[PDB]
């Protein structure tokens, strides 16, 4: 109702930065990203690892296969696939070795529902090893594969351009 | 050392001669006789960083402190963040 | 067979390297 | 008293940090285990390191017949 | 925060203070006595009011939240408070301790100030090799 919600500098104490103006909590873009693991983690990584996957999969194509060392390809691998194939590989471990900056060893499940989460200090980790595996998995297999229908759709094209 | 910059010197009086340096320096600890009777060359010094400004007034007659300390947490550079 | 000498510069200056800046990110943590 | 309008439903108001969207479409454990080898990652990495990247560069760097530098 | 609402030093938003590590680690935070209701200069960067209540600002490192003297200081004021905040309680308790004002006498509690020999003729350069029985550990 007021002047912009009931006027505030962060959620609350304006101690901490974050200056909450638009482009930060807006209800116009702040329901577009939760879904994905901005406030809240929904299912566990595991999932959410291929539309991770795949959704930066299918980009990486024209930009290595248009804009190719020697580009407009007229070979039958590259329009797609050809090497970036690579791109993904070479990042789907650049990740894997990033989550042994997080071991802490467990097994509970809990992609499940019980009672209205929080996951309450949600912040900082709370998510272990065994987690970051599913997504980073979930990252392969998004990436490599995320390659190809990207590949393998022909290519109907819009063009010039001026 | 961990953190050790001289800066005594043999008056160790504090009046019109040198307070400045973010917490470092509780002392007033009067030596049983060094005219205006405080002395020495520091407190407990696991708490601050590594300033100089710990001389640049008040004498220490020889050296005067600067960054020797190389054992250097971060709470000890401002930026452990 | 013919003309295919063509290992020893990723080996080395490719896949050596990627050992190492893996393997060796053993520096953050192992 | 009409605009005193009695702020034309509150709304309840703050929707809430609550609910605004179910969830994630059904398209999951049709991935179960399928594509596993990440999803048995118990163990690997080391494996995946000499194993892909050999092949993204054994044939990858070879040719039977150049098309050259 | 909100449901618990106890502010006291005044100031709308900021981009400068407080943020991830202060959680994650160690906090630090000062409070404060003030008269009539004036308004401040601030570490960080800004600028705002007082009045009171505890008067009770929370600052990411302490040599941030001192300054209110190297200024706060320079505006009345026999009284300025900054202590340690954890995640989970005390050791460390910061300008608590005994008497207070860096200058007077009540205890020695550390300091020294002569290592082994003192500021004389240390043309004597580094001694024995490091080895484990002969006092060079302080
Ligand atoms: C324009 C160019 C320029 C040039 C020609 C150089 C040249 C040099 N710089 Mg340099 N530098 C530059 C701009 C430049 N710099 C700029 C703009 C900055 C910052 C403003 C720096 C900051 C800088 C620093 C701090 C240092 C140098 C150093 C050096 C020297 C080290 C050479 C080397 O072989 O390291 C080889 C480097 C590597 C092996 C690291 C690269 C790692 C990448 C490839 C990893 C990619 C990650 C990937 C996504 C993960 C995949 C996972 C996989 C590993 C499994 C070399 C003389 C160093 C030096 O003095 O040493 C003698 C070092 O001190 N530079
Ligand atoms: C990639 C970029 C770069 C980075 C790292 C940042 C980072 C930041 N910007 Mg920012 N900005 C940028 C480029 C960047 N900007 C550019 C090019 C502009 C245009 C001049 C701005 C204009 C801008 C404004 C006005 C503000 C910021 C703010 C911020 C800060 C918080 C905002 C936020 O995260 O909301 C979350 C953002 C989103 C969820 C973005 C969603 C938009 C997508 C969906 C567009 C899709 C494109 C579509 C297909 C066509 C943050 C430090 C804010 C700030 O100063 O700090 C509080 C402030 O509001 N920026
Ligand atoms: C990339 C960075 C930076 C960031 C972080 C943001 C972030 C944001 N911008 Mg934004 N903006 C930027 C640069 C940035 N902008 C620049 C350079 C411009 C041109 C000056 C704009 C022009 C702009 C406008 C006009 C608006 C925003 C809006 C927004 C907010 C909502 C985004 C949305 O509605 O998703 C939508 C995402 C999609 C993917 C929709 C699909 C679009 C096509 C493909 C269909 C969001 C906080 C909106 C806003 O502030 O709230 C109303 C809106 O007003 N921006
Ligand atoms: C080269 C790329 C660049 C581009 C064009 C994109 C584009 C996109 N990213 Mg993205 N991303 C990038 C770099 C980029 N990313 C990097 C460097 C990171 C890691 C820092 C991410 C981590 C990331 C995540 C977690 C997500 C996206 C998502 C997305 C999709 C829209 C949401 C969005 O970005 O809102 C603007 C803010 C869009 C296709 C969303 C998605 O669904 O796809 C995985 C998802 O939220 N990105
Ligand atoms: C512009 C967008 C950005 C991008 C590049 C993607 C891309 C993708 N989303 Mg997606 N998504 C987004 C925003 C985005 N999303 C947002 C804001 C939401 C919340 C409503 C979703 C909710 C969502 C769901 C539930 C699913 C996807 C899925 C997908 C993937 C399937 C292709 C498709 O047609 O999407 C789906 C169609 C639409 C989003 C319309 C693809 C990688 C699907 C997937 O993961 O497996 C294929 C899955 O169905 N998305
Ligand atoms: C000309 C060639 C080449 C080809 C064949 C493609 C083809 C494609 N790109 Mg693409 N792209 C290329 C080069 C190419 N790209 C380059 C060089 C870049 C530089 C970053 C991109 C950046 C890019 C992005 C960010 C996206 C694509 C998307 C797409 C796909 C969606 C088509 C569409 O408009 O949505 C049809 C939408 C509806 C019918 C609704 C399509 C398969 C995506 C996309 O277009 O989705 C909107 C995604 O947006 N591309
Ligand atoms: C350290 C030494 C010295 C130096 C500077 C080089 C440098 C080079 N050699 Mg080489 N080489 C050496 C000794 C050396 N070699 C010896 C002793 C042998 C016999 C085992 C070879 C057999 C050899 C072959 C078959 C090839 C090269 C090739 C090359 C070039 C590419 C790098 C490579 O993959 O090597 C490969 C190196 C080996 C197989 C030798 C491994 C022996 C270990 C002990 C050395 C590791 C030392 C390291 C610095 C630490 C590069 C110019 C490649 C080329 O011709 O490209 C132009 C070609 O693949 N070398
Ligand atoms: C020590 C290393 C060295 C080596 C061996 C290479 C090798 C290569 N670089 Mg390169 N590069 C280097 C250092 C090196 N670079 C440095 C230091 C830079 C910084 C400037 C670059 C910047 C650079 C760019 C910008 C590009 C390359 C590209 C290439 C590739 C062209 C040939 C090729 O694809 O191999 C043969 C093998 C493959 C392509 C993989 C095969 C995949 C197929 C066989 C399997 C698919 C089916 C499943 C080649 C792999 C180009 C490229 O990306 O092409 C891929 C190009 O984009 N490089
Ligand atoms: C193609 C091919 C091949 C090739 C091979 C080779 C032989 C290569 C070489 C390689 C090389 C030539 C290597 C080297 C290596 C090394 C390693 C693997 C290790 C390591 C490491 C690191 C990195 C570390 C370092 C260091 C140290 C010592 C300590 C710390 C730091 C520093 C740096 C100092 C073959 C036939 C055989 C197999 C199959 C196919
Ligand atoms: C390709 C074979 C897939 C079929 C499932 C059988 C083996 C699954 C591999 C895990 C090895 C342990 O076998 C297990 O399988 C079931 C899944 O259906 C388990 O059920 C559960 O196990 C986990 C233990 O925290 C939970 O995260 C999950 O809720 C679920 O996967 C049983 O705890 C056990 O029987
Ligand atoms: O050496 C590069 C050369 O060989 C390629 C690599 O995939 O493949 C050949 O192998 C098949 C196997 O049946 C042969 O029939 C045919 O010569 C090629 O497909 C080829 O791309 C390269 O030209
Ligand atoms: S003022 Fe400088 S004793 Fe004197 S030199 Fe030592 S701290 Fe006080
Ligand atoms: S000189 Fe050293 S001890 Fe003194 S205030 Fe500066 S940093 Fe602290």
């Amino acid at each position: 109702k007021p002047t912009y919600q009931v006027i505030q500098p962060l959620n609350g104490d304006p101690f901490i930065g974050g200056l909450e103006t638009p482009v930060t909590s807006s209800p116009l873009i702040a329901w577009y990203l939760s879904n994905l693991p901005a406030y809240r983690t929904a299912v566990n990584p595991l999932l959410r690892g291929v539309e991770v996957g795949l959704a930066h999969g299918f980009l990486l194509v024209g930009p290595f296969v248009k804009a190719g060392p020697l580009r407009n390809t007229e070979y039958a691998g590259a329009a797609g696939s050809l090497a970036a194939a690579g791109l993904v590989v070479i990042l789907s471990m650049c990740l894997t070795m990033y989550g042994i900056a997080s071991f802490k060893e467990g097994e509970p499940s809990i992609a499940p529902a019980l009672t209205l989460t929080g996951r309450k200090k949600q912040p900082d980790q709370l998510q272990s090893a065994d987690g970051w595996a599913k997504f980073t998995g979930g990252f392969f297999f998004g990436g490599v594969s995320g390659v190809t229908w990207a590949c393998f759709l022909m290519y109907v094209l819009d063009l010039p351009y001026y | 050392m961990s953190h050790s910059v001289k800066i005594y010197d043999t008056c160790i009086g504090c009046t019109q001669c040198v307070r400045a340096c973010p917490t470092d320096v509780l002392e007033m600890i009067p030596w049983g006789g060094c005219k205006a009777k405080q002395i020495a060359s520091a407190p407990r010094t696991e708490d601050c960083v590594g300033c100089k400004r710990c001389e640049s007034a008040c004498p220490t007659d020889f050296l005067s402190v600067r960054v020797y300390l190389w054992h250097e947490t971060t709470r000890s550079m401002g930026l452990a963040y | 067979m013919i003309n295919l000498p063509s290992l020893f510069v990723p080996l080395v200056g490719l896949l050596f390297p990627a050992v190492a800046m893996a393997s060796l990110f053993l520096h953050v943590e192992k | 008293d009409l605009e005193d309008i009695a702020n034309t439903t509150g709304q309840w108001d703050v929707y809430g940090s609550d609910a605004p969207s179910p969830y994630n479409s059904l398209q999951s454990k049709f991935f179960e285990t399928f594509a596993a080898p990440f999803t048995k990652r118990g163990l690997l990495l080391k494996f995946l390191i000499l194993g892909g990247g050999s092949l993204l560069t054994y044939v990858s760097a070879n040719a039977p017949q150049d098309v050259l530098p | 925060e909100l449901d618990p609402n106890t502010p006291s030093p005044i100031f709308a938003g900021s981009t400068g203070g407080l943020l991830r590590k202060a959680q994650v680690e160690e906090f630090y935070v000062i409070t404060w006595e003030s008269p009539k209701e004036q308004i401040f200069e601030m570490p960080t960067g800004g600028a705002a009011i007082m009045r009171e209540g505890p008067n009770l600002l929370k600052l990411a490192r302490k040599e941030q939240c001192l300054a209110l003297g190297t200024r706060l200081r320079s505006k009345y004021k026999i009284k300025y408070q900054f202590y340690r905040v954890f995640p989970s309680g005390e050791v460390q308790y910061l300008h608590p301790k005994d008497g207070v004002y860096p200058e007077k006498v009540n205890p020695g509690r550390q300091g020294v100030g002569l290592n082994m020999r003192s500021i004389g003729k240390n043309v004597s350069p580094i001694e024995v090799k490091f080895t484990g029985k002969q006092p060079y550990d302080l």
